[PDB]
DNA sequence: TCTTATAAATAGTT
DNA sequence: AACTATTTATAAGA
């Protein structure tokens, strides 16, 4: 963008809100974009702060979700932790 | 699989752990 | 990149495999991103071609996926035929 | 695997 | 909302 900025919550709200519907989209459209190049299957939830919920799925939230409770194996996990932590390291 | 019945279903799996 | 791509399944599996985990980081990055920036609780799941798991979440998984089986009010749905949808019209 | 040229996302202005 | 200069992500070479 014009400049560079810090990932800290924006307290503004207008500028909030024109935000989280951006990159909102731009999370979806590189979700989109993963699950065709790569074939795979991806389901996302979000919930706003005003716990209003928005959700993408690849093809069909449900067979996602049903996927994963049959899940019993050791999988990848992540979170804000470790992609900050990995960030860090990348220096 | 109704939309409720696999969320009900996701409710069951995880309070089981 | 150095040439522009068309979103379709790509055939040689090697460099499928290093775009699935580049990707895959870019995806999560940004999801990081926008959890913090604007306050919001994320999860992402990721199936692999191979049926492998992937996850992220904001916070906790668990936690999030829970409130989300609470949740059945009308809310915003999306699939990729929906953002090809609103590719097409921007 | 690393770098880098180039495409894609987006912060700020307006 | 639009636009756009700039940041970021990434395809391809290596």
């Amino acid at each position: 963008g014009r400049k560079k900025i810090q990932i800290q919550r924006i307290t503004d709200e207008r500028n909030r809100q024109v935000t989280f519907t951006k990159r909102k989209f731009g999370l979806m459209k590189k979700a989109y974009e993963l699950s065709v190049l790569c074939d795979c299957e991806i389901a996302l939830i979000i919930f706003n702060h005003s716990n209003k919920l928005f959700q993408y799925a690849s093809t069909d939230m449900d067979k996602v979700l049903l996927k994963y409770t049959e899940y019993n194996e050791p999988h990848e996990s992540r979170t804000n932790a470790d992609i900050i932590e990995t960030l860090r390291k990348k220096g | 699989w109704g939309s409720g019945e696999v969320k009900q279903k996701l409710q069951e799996f995880l309070l089981s752990k």
